């Protein structure tokens, strides 16, 4: 198990730790998060009390450095910092444990959320996403826009996820117009699987960070990708079985962790009704379409 | 964006533009089997292509064959429309081009923008403008052509016959949808109106009848009479 500490506390703030939160008031003996399960990605988000104008946080994996939070008073945030001095390290975690001044991971031995929710995302996939390669970690925002944003302002601040344009020549081949519009199978197994993705896996989990950062972050572009991903599935006639029996236990798990009351702005109606009882796709995603119908009624 | 009363001396500017109306494309008689159900029979239909400021008419001719064996015939129907249209737009000289094609109804507005994406400067546009133009084949010379067709074919036509050396296309045009909506609306009496009259005739080379500007008046009347009329029966007015 592994530990952020925090230098300290000035400034009240909402702090989450993957899908936990908790309030720090201004100046309160906090001084960070201990009991960090090894294995996963994790990210680090924040909320200002003062002003929760920006949601900001650092996706991170405590296994490639040994990474902390220092307020900065000149840019107004609590910023992720690697310390290179291990043994310093070590010895400023020990000091805070000893005094108890760490709250510890909430993980329940029986709960795996996380793990259902990260199983393929990799540090080194939002790294590519998220390009500032100075950092092991990755900083994400509320505000920042997608190059696909950014095509219809700053590109050094932007997320860079695959961009999927139903109505492109990407996804449409010269002579099968219709065919390659009204089912989407070239574009997913060709263009993007094959050629761009290589597999399933970095499909999926670019799919997962873009729904995690849509609703830790209420990053609008990221939504948008989320469901274009979606979309691109269920919109084809042929998908490999493995993906879409692994893509309805996915969707379940981020329609049962989504909050109840986020729904009305991180769940785009016309996809999800097109995904679930119109697509080629309609009658394999069992679980999601049952959570979805016991969930969240109204958008259907 | 979309096309509507507001803007419509922009259909005369100088932009070349077309009109494309996919209502005769796919055209079917329904009828009784032997058994008791019923079947469709598609006649040869038509893409009405059409530049509102010159009159140029590009007919494409559908011929039945070309849905042997196929099945969603209405989806495909638009598809093959839009397929036409593209195929016409890169027979064209870059200089007669369009730079706007304006579709009538808003489901071929996705077809036609896949088809025409090696083509992102033209722009794809609806119209609030309800407009005649599936009463093209209650023109005689278009029906028949398309009728006699036994492969698909190409036709030119200029709807406006030699109307442009009198009157301004604004004009040429607003005759042009009141004599189809006057043919929408009751063909038997409008094509009397065209031709009660023996001694005025259409020209071999022409689609309607050789009126003087007088004439065309008193006809342009009687059908703004015939519309109004037929109005009062439908509406028990
Ligand atoms: N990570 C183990 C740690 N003992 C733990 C587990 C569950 C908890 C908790 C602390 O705090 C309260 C919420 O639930
Ligand atoms: N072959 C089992 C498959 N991996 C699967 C599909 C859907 C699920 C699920 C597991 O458990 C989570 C809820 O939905």
């Amino acid at each position: 198990m592994n530990t952020v500490p925090f230098t300290s506390a000035p400034i009240e703030v909402t702090i989450g730790i993957d899908q936990y939160s908790f309030n720090v008031k201004e100046n309160q003996p906090f001084h960070g998060i201990k009991d960090i399960p090894i294995g996963h990605v994790h990210v680090i988000h924040f909320q200002h009390a003062d002003n929760s104008s920006m949601r900001y946080g650092y996706w991170f994996d405590c296994r490639m450095g040994n990474f902390y939070i220092q307020y900065d008073p000149k840019d107004g945030l609590y910023k992720m910092m690697e310390e290179r001095d291990g043994a310093k390290f070590e010895n400023i975690v020990h000091n805070f444990k000893e005094r108890q001044m760490m709250v510890s991971y909430p993980k329940i031995d029986e709960d795996d959320t996380w793990y259902n929710l990260t199983e393929f995302v990799q540090m080194d996939k939002i790294r590519k996403i998220v390009r500032k390669d100075e950092n092991q970690f990755s900083y994400v925002d509320s505000s920042m826009t997608t190059v696909q944003e950014n095509e219809l302002s700053d590109p050094a601040h932007s997320l860079n996820y695959t961009v999927i344009n139903f109505k492109s020549r990407e996804a449409i081949r010269p002579g099968h117009e219709m065919e390659d519009f009204l089912d989407k199978s070239y574009y997913l197994n060709t263009v993007m699987l094959q050629g761009i993705f290589k597999n399933s896996s970095n499909y999926f989990g670019e799919l997962q960070f873009a729904f995690l950062n849509a609703m830790f972050f209420g990053n609008y572009g990221s939504s948008l990708q989320w469901h274009a991903m979606i979309e691109l599935i269920c919109s084809s006639a042929t998908v490999p079985k493995h993906m879409l029996d692994k893509l309805d236990e996915i969707l379940y798990y981020q329609i049962k962790t989504l909050p109840e009351q986020y729904s009305d702005i991180l769940l785009n109606e016309r996809v999800w009704n097109i995904c679930l009882y119109s697509s080629f796709q309609k009658n394999s995603l069992h679980n999601t379409e049952k959570i979805m119908e016991n969930k969240y009624p109204e958008l259907l | 964006g979309a096309m509507n009363s507001s803007n419509y001396a922009e259909l005369f500017n100088n932009d070349i533009k077309l009109f494309v109306d996919d209502t005769n494309v796919y055209r079917v008689t329904v009828h009784k089997t032997f058994e008791g159900n019923v079947a469709t029979k598609a006649i040869n239909g038509c893409i009405f292509t059409l530049n509102p400021k010159t009159g140029h008419l590009f007919l494409k001719i559908i011929h039945t064959s070309v849905w042997a064996g196929q099945k969603r015939l209405s989806q495909l129907a638009k598809w093959k429309t839009a397929e036409e249209v593209s195929a016409l737009v890169r027979s064209l000289p870059k200089e007669e081009q369009p730079k706007q094609i304006i579709v009538t109804r808003k489901a071929m507005l996705d077809p036609l923008e896949v088809h025409m994406l090696d083509f992102p400067n033209i722009a794809i546009r609806p119209t609030e403008l309800r407009l005649p133009f599936s009463a093209a084949m209650s023109i005689d010379k278009l029906s028949d052509v398309v009728m006699k067709a036994t492969e698909p074919q190409m036709v030119l036509f200029n709807i406006y016959d030699d109307w442009l050396d009198r009157i301004s296309s604004y004009t040429a045009f607003s005759r042009l949808t009141l004599l189809l909506r006057a043919l929408k609306t009751n063909e038997e009496s409008a094509k009397m109106i065209l031709l009660s009259d023996p001694t005025i005739t259409i020209k071999s080379y022409h689609l309607w009848p050789s009126f003087t500007d007088e004439q065309w008046i008193t006809i342009e009347s009687q059908m703004r009479d015939l519309i109004l009329t037929e109005y009062g029966r439908k509406y028990n007015v």
